[PDB]
């Protein structure tokens, strides 16, 4: 058992990505956002209220006939973002490029913020971190690549998102195709639930590379790339032009001007994130500020290697008993 | 710009 699906910006921005998946029976198609540093699978649905959906589909669990309810249950989730979703939960069957798992948790939002009914593009999430983040109650549920596990080939799934443009969810086996080179495999930490790693240094451009240890997560569902205020400050000094803004929020620089790459560590590896996927355009529309994509941690607590950083790299979550990180080179 | 729990 396998499956592969194809996952597809939805702004010229790559803020987020969008991979089809089918829920139901028969199946209703949603476009879902898969986010490895949450863990609930969440999708707008009849229950939704109606003034909170914008374009987007819902999934109507009354005509699957795979649906039940799953009775007593209930969620609550709150991101990083601010964001927040609530309801209700089904179980039903859930595809995922051809892999098919059954009973999976589809938990239905009777609640969701402003800024999912602001995004239209995104019918839901779905959520490939640790299952023991799962926010539904009384039991907790499990998290759709958990369920399909033992019944792929590998436990295994390969993130490799694509810099303005398509790119593939693998799930059940590594394409040696999709990277250059070699995988190097670094240790995950798995104790806050996240798919938690420890980089080992990083350069500015064409700079000297400094060994320090960063830890932080992999996250597909942050855009940018979150890194200590002394990392992120020698990226910037390089940049004529680039400040740190209170009124915009984060490090801006003139949109004319160049970006250098940034280079993170995975062990004795190298990947070169190049300075293009690092411009997020300017802050505003005819702005000739632009807006950077590597800003500070220091307001999170945590260090987030979000798309801006895996989209450079092809990327591995091995979830074996022993649970590891690779990169490669693509 | 998303944010992906808390």
């Amino acid at each position: 058992s396998t499956g592969s699906a194809t996952t597809t910006p939805i702004d010229s921005l790559d803020d987020a990505y969008i991979t089809p998946v089918q829920i139901g029976t028969p199946a209703q198609t949603l476009n879902l956002d898969f986010d490895t540093g949450s863990s609930d699978l969440w999708v707008f649905s009849s229950e939704t209220t109606a003034s909170e959906v914008d374009g987007q589909t819902i999934y109507t669990p009354s005509k699957s006939t795979t649906a039940k309810l799953l009775s007593g249950a209930t969620w609550s989730i709150s991101y990083g973002d601010g964001s927040s979703s609530s309801g209700d939960v089904y179980t039903d069957t859930v595809s995922v490029g051809g892999l098919t798992v059954t009973g999976q948790a589809v938990e239905s939002a009777k609640k969701v913020s402003s800024s999912f009914t602001e995004d239209s593009t995104i019918d839901g999430l779905l959520g490939l971190a640790f299952s023991t983040l799962n926010t539904v109650s009384p039991t907790q549920q499990k998290t759709f690549f958990d369920n399909a596990k033992a019944s792929l080939d590998s436990p295994v799934f390969t993130a490799d998102l694509g810099y303005h443009a398509p790119g593939t969810y693998n799930f059940g086996f590594i394409d040696t195709t999709a990277y250059t080179g070699s995988i190097t495999y670094t240790a995950v930490s798995t104790k806050q639930g996240f798919w938690e790693w420890t980089s080992t240094g990083y350069a500015v451009g064409s700079g000297t590379f400094k060994s320090t240890s960063i830890d932080g997560i992999a996250d597909t569902g942050t855009t940018l790339l979150y890194l200590p205020a002394t990392v992120v400050s020698a990226y910037w000094a390089q940049v004529s032009g680039a400040k740190s803004s209170s009124s915009v929020g984060g490090y801006v620089f003139p949109c004319s001007a160049t970006l250098p790459s940034f280079t993170f560590g995975v062990g004795s590896a190298r990947i070169v994130i190049p300075g293009d996927y690092i411009d997020f355009g300017p802050i505003s529309t005819g702005s000739s500020s632009c807006f950077g994509g590597i800003q500070s941690s220091a307001g999170i607590g945590i260090n987030i290697f979000g798309d801006v950083a895996l989209k450079a790299a092809f990327v591995v979550f091995n979830g074996a008993t022993t649970p590891t990180l690779g990169f490669a080179s693509k | 710009p998303t944010e992906x729990r808390e």
